[PDB]
């Protein structure tokens, strides 16, 4: 999971 | 907004969706290359292909569960296509760029015609 | 293989079928979640979610056109899952997490269920 | 495009  | 992203979800959906193929799960097309015929989503075809887009958005073809296309398709080039659209891996090879390309030109697939161009050029 | 890969292509599918949701282009069927109901692709849903994997591979289920969710399932956890389907991105926030999680467990997509676990682990 |  990433910040966009 | 203040989402979060999940790196390899379109990918694994990707993966999934090609599974479903494999097995002929709720394939809802078959697509007629001369005497050759390949099964597919119209969803996974329309988000790949101009042309596929063009005729399911069709208020009548979008209802037929038949497509032929035109008789100069090659069945190997199409075939390298929908394993393209269904992996994002293109294979493409001296033997069969030409079929490649001219597939790829009549299904709209302009990142396809792009590295096909491009392979072409080298080579000359 | 000797394959090229296109980098973009599955993000690129992905975005093509949320646009092909938004405009409600051959969506086979209508997920009802309480009061609530929510249009989407059979194949989408079976490629994201164990749940509806072994759903639509059900011989009768596969052919239905409504599917009601369990009355406890929270409409808007759904919908924050079933936009994370379509795009890879999560709204996850402190007044929507416990409905989330509750939802990404009964819909069987361990990814989100682990996301889920690590952001309330992180708050206690 | 890429050698994956
Ligand atoms: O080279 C290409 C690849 C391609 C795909 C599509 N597909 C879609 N485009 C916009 N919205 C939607 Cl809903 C879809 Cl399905 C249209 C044109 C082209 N051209
Ligand atoms: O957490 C998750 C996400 C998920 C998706 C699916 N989907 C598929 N799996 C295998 N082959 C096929 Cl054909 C599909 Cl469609 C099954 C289980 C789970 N669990
Ligand atoms: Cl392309
Ligand atoms: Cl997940």
């Amino acid at each position: 999971w990433v910040i966009p | 907004d203040s989402c979060i992203q999940f790196t390899r979800h379109a990918s694994d959906v990707l993966l999934n969706l090609n599974r479903l193929r494999s097995r002929d799960i709720l394939t809802d097309v078959v697509i007629v290359v001369s005497r050759e015929q390949f099964r597919a989503h119209k969803t996974v075809l329309m988000a790949c292909s101009g042309l596929f887009y063009s005729i399911f958005t069709d208020q009548l073809k979008c209802n037929l569960s038949v497509i032929n296309l035109d008789p100069e398709i090659n069945p190997e080039g199409f075939c390298i296509l929908l394993d393209f659209m269904y992996t994002s891996r293109l294979n493409l090879r001296e033997g069969n760029i030409m079929a490649v390309m001219a597939t790829a030109m009549y299904l709209q697939m302009e990142h396809v015609v792009d590295t096909c161009r491009k392979f072409i050029k080298a080579s000359e």
